[PDB]
């Protein structure tokens, strides 16, 4: 029966491959050759958020596109005011090895996780005003990789246990778990309708999940190595994945396959963080070679390089208005480009 | 703008407080040296952890081991709560001064696995600047094993019979040239991987430890002293 | 007059070879992000700034202009008051190298307890407390003899002034150079280091000893002659004192230029950064 | 998708010769340090040998050093492991594993839990 | 049985994932093009904003 199971799995894989091949009309490059190229894009460093002692893994812009949270391996969750270049808060964590941080859409709460297998939620606008550990979310067996507030009560959290979990901050319990992966899931990105997110794992596959149903709808494969960065196209019907094979892909949920490769020959370093502009034309990708890159999502032609970091860049976020992008890197500096 | 001015002064005061506390934390972060402890289950890394704990407290998966010797305190990190795949969370330990590797010196079956693990550590793109403090643990078990027969390390490693003990040996009075040859053969195996990459930017410091080896914190103390010394010499123009 | 012609061309070459070098040093270290991580970069930037101050002030407005361009200034307002700041510049150049050597001694002989007693706050304290102390304790350099003005008579203010100059530029700085450097060489060579360190002496201790050796050799003649005007040759030195006094001052100022090749040009990383950044404008 | 399918393998007398092949697919083959991993019956996963991108960093496991000779044909996306003189110890399930990061000389693929880039494997009965 | 059960879960997931209504790649790619060009103007990093409007300078 097991041999029959493998044979029928092969038949289903052949069926999905045939459907993908049939649905492939032409290349996105051919149909976007009627667009004029964007042109060279120069974004100077407006700020250099300089208050971190160790390397920085994650940053997350706020809803107001003014305040942001940055997590460094010293054990701090410094919340800055980008316009004023001021640190409105400096949250002392418990475990210094933090890998993620999330700023809630409302702004009342901030999350952080890491090697402790715990997603800690901090309330900011508390009665006194001193930041405290609001909740301690336990249940992940592997390390913690990416936290993202779905709202003030829930949070989607990826871990090193190949499982994602939709949490309930009010009670501290997993409402529904997303267990369909093979490798360690690193980055997750929520939809504009906050109903279908993706989980980018170390099995060269990103899977699309239902927040309410709790079961994967469509898997997305085609990468050559582990993906540790993922972000939806601003509508929610496409996303991009950055892996260690020095390429960024564009997967289309409607067509259920890859659209275009974003990779040059001279780049041989893995992408660490990806993010789109407010129109979805500037797919910024942070690479291990101490600098970022800017791509034209419709032509794959690289237009702009956000160099300026002395160590590996690890986090990358674009303001909800698209007026800035902050690239926190391992040199403990958050340079806000414009 | 007077209201805006006073509210922004209420922000610069918070910034000043945060700066003061961050300098105070800087006077604590650079005064401690984070250490990372790897190894396998059979390797008695927990015994060394307890021994240096006597010279602090943690039960949340990652067993921190705070210990000070000569008024300087290191911070060991016994991370073991994660899965068997470690190619992604090992990148957090890039700024660690030294990776502590405890190898089970009395296991011939699982010794090639330890060399493979060391080779992976010695060649990571994000670990290629971290010197390793090798710890060949419980040499007493190896001494008992070689001195009782059925210790054909020449079988599991075929290049033992065609091997001779190094001239730069340090034998204890009760030792046997045979157990000395074996225990330096493991060391030379690890240094063979050590002296094959990492062009003068990180070094493997090998040390022999038994089960009850009290002088373990001081050995790491001196090794870290040398590590910091070398990084300062390349940090200056001396090199 | 060749005796007075050689200094003019020598100082022209010194200016055109040292001002661009230290300006490039300031430009490179102003953008080098590691400065706020290590104190040696701050000390080096201070040394470059003091080199700018010295090589501008003493080598231009005292040695080119005042000596062989103008030869007209009234020696009341712009001569003695400007030597007040010129002596301050040279004293700062020496006492920026002093804390740099103390920092190196800490980082080498007590490497593990280094960030505890050396951080870019004590660095700021000692880097802004030497500028001020040199501009404040050089105010006494208002009585500088100008020995060849009109055959002046030596008074007691010049004696104490030159003793203070000695104690502040050579005798104490060389004393605290030699002891620290000898201790470093001792503890780095006569101690069992790593086995793969065959070239552990001629590349580290040789440099660390020649650094102070060249400073001592190039500042010995000026000190010994400013003491010679105190205790030697009342009636005989007048024949050929000016030429060799100028030579001693030339050696003293040549130290200020070799202080670049000994510190910034030595490191391969600095040279690679300079090579990368020299094409920034083009 | 990343698909490493193992061919060869079968009944072996104590001292037989087999051409273990790994028809890999789904990526540019000549960019990864391919390596072999065994699965001894009732025992954990162990490393067999590895070969670099070009074939200049070949390294064998200690036990079987002269018995096994690995060889990759980069233009055929394959990993050969010429296994002659097979002892009963080599009665394991061999696995053809690819290191995750392109252009690197190390990888953590001895993981008992399913490593993402590792084939289904063949059983060689000796 | 555990491996067989995992295989059954995998085949159920694959059957549910291959039975998804897909739309031609040309149409989806053109839709992404149309959305991106219909939102180009509000995007700041594409067409640079005036220095007065820019809050970071
Ligand atoms: C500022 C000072 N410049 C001077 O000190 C000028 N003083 C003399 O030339 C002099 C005075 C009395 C006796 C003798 Cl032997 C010489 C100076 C510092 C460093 C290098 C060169 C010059």
């Amino acid at each position: 029966e097991l041999d029959q199971l493998r044979q029928e799995a092969e038949q289903l894989k052949n069926q999905i491959r045939d459907a993908r091949k049939a649905c492939a009309d032409a290349t996105l490059s051919q149909i976007t050759n009627n667009i004029d190229p964007v042109g060279r894009i120069q974004m100077r460093t407006r700020r250099t958020l300089r208050g971190h002692l160790a390397k920085i893994y994650a940053m997350h812009w706020g809803t107001d596109s003014r305040l942001l949270v940055s997590a460094s391996q010293d054990g701090k969750l410094i919340i800055w005011d980008s316009y004023t270049t001021n640190k409105v808060h400096a949250i002392p964590l418990r475990s210094s090895w933090v890998m993620t941080c999330a700023y809630a859409p409302s702004g009342n709460y901030v999350a952080c996780g890491g090697l402790d297998n715990i997603c800690s939620i901090y309330n900011l606008k508390t009665r006194e005003g001193n930041v405290r550990v609001s909740r301690e979310l336990a249940g992940h067996t592997g390390y913690l990789s990416c936290c993202r507030f779905l709202d003030d009560n829930q949070i989607v959290t990826s871990s090193g246990d190949t499982t994602c979990a939709l949490w309930d901050i009010e009670t501290g319990q997993q409402t529904t778990t997303f267990t369909g992966h093979t490798g360690d899931v690193m980055s997750l990105s929520l939809a504009p309708d906050t109903r279908l997110f993706v989980s980018g794992a170390c099995d060269a596959s990103a899977k699309l999940w239902d927040v309410r149903e709790g079961m994967c709808r469509q898997t997305f494969t085609g990468h050559e190595s582990d993906i540790n960065a993922i972000c939806f196209f601003p509508n929610g019907n496409a996303f991009a994945t950055g892996s260690d094979d020095a390429t960024c892909r564009l997967f289309d949920l409607r067509a259920d396959q890859e659209l275009m490769t974003y990779s040059h020959d001279n780049i041989i370093c893995g992408i660490t963080s990806v993010s789109f502009s407010k129109s979805g034309r500037l797919l910024l990708a942070g690479y291990d070679d101490f600098n970022c890159n800017v791509w034209d999502a419709l032509k794959a032609d690289r237009a702009g390089v956000l160099a300026g970091h002395d160590n590996r860049v690890s986090c990358l976020g674009v303001t909800d208005d698209g007026m800035a992008v902050a690239t926190g890197s391992w040199d403990s500096f958050l340079k806000i480009w414009n | 703008t007077e209201d805006q001015r006073n509210e922004e002064k209420a922000q610069r005061e918070a910034n000043k407080k945060i700066e003061k506390q961050l300098q105070k934390d800087k006077q604590v972060y650079r005064a401690t040296h984070r250490l990372l402890l790897l190894g396998a289950d059979n390797s008695g890394k927990s015994t060394i952890v307890k021994q240096m704990r006597i010279l602090s407290g943690g039960t949340s998966g990652i067993f921190e081991t705070k210990f000070q010797v000569d008024k300087v305190n290191f911070h060991m990190f016994d991370v073991g709560g994660q899965r068997d795949e470690r190619r992604k969370w090992i990148q957090c330990f890039n700024d660690v001064t030294a990776i502590i590797f405890v190898v089970d010196s009395s296991d011939y079956n699982r010794l090639q696995e330890a060399l493979n693990l060391f080779k992976s550590i010695w060649n990571n793109r994000w670990l290629r600047t971290i010197s390793v403090i090798l710890f060949l643990n419980k040499q007493d078990l190896l001494a008992e094993k070689v001195l009782a027969g059925k210790s054909k390390i020449e079988d599991y490693f075929p290049e033992f019979a065609r091997y001779t003990t190094p001239e730069d040996a340090t034998p204890e009075p009760g030792e046997d040239p045979r157990v000395t040859r074996a225990k330096y053969f493991i060391r030379d195996e690890f240094l063979r991987i050590s002296t094959a990459s990492g062009d003068g930017r990180h070094y493997c410091y090998p040390h022999f430890t038994c089960a009850v080896d009290t002088e373990n914190a001081r050995r790491i103390f001196n090794d870290c002293k040398d590590i910091i010394l070398q990084m300062n010499l390349r940090e200056y123009n001396l090199v | 007059c060749g005796l007075g012609f050689v200094p003019v061309v020598y100082y022209s070459l010194l200016l055109c070879l040292g001002l661009p070098a230290n300006i490039l040093t300031v430009i490179i270290l102003s953008q080098l992000v590691a400065r706020r991580q290590k104190s040696v970069y701050n000390y080096l930037l201070a040394l470059a700034a003091a080199d700018i101050l010295v090589l501008f002030f003493i080598v231009f407005v005292d040695f080119l202009l005042e000596d062989f361009i103008l030869n007209m200034q009234m020696p009341q307002v712009p001569d003695k008051i400007i030597e007040v700041l010129e002596f301050s510049s040279i004293h700062t150049s020496i006492w920026i190298t002093v804390p740099l050597t103390i920092d190196r001694y800490i980082a080498v002989c007590h490497p593990l307890k280094y960030h505890t007693v050396s951080y870019p706050a004590r660095t700021r304290k000692v880097i802004v407390s030497v500028y001020i102390t040199c501009f404040l304790t050089s105010i006494p350099y208002y009585w500088w003899p100008n020995i060849w003005t009109e055959d002046y008579i030596s008074t007691s203010v010049h004696h104490v002034l030159i003793w203070i100059h000695c104690f502040t530029v050579y005798l104490v700085p060389c004393s605290i150079f030699f002891i620290l450097n000898s201790i470093i060489v001792y503890k780095l060579r006569r101690k069992s280091n790593f086995r793969l360190r065959g070239y552990s002496t001629g590349k580290t201790t040789a440099i660390l000893f020649t650094i102070t050796s060249i400073f001592a050799t190039l500042w010995a003649p000026r000190i010994i002659m400013i003491l010679y005007h105190l205790y030697g040759a009342p009636i005989q030195n007048r024949w050929l004192v000016h030429i060799m006094s100028d030579i001693a001052n030339m050696l003293a100022l040549l130290n200020t230029a070799i202080n670049f090749f000994l510190y910034c040009f030595i490191s391969k990383r600095f040279r690679t950064m300079a090579a990368a950044t020299l094409k920034a404008f083009f | 998708q990343v698909q490493l399918q193992e061919s060869g393998g079968g009944l072996v007398q104590p001292g037989g010769s087999l051409r273990l092949s790994c028809a890999a697919s789904g990526f540019t083959f000549s960019n990864y340090k391919m390596n072999w991993v065994r699965q001894a019956p009732g025992k954990g996963l162990e490393w067999v040998s590895d070969i670099s991108q070009s074939g200049a960093s070949i390294s064998y496991t200690g036990s079987v050093k002269g018995r096994f000779t690995i060889s990759r044909d980069n233009a055929k996306n394959t990993l050969y492991l010429q296994m002659n003189s097979l002892k009963p110890e080599d009665t394991a399930v061999y696995y053809c594993a690819r290191c995750p990061a392109p252009f690197t000389r190390d990888c953590f693929d001895v993981t008992s839990t399913t490593y993402a880039y590792r084939g289904q494997g063949t059983q060689v009965t000796v | 049985t555990a491996s067989i059960a995992q295989a059954r879960k995998l085949v159920e997931q694959l059957k549910m994932e291959a039975n998804i209504d897909r739309i031609k790649v040309s149409k989806a790619a053109a839709d992404l093009m149309a959305y991106c060009e219909a939102h180009a103007k509000e995007d700041p990093l594409l067409t640079p904003v005036p220095a007065s409007e820019n809050p970071f300078r």
